[PDB]
């Protein structure tokens, strides 16, 4: 569980490109699984 | 039809599914090789 960009939804995938894709998370080309995603906007509000 | 021009251009998963293609093509071309080469003894060893 990580918290990303709306439009960087698009790099969680398998053998992906992209900078999260390749610095941070990255899934295998053989990769099984789901990935759910969902603007936690409200609950991301902080002054700061 | 350069395999290494594929590898450097594309993305992983694409450069998997142009490969997947070209071995696709180049196996069914093989096996058509080895097809006519396994004819060809055929009508060689009916000779020999």
């Amino acid at each position: 569980s990580f918290v990303i960009r709306g439009d960087e939804v698009r790099q969680i995938a398998p053998g992906q490109t992209g900078k999260i894709a390749d610095y941070n998370y990255k899934l295998p080309d053989d990769f099984t699984g789901c990935v759910i995603a969902w603007n936690s906007n409200n609950l991301d509000s902080k002054v700061g | 039809s350069v395999l290494n021009d594929i590898l450097s251009r594309l993305d992983p998963p694409e450069a998997e599914v142009q490969i997947d293609r070209l071995i696709t093509g180049r196996l069914q071309s093989l096996q058509t090789y080895v097809t006519q080469q396994l004819i060809r003894a055929a009508e060689i060893r009916a000779s020999a």
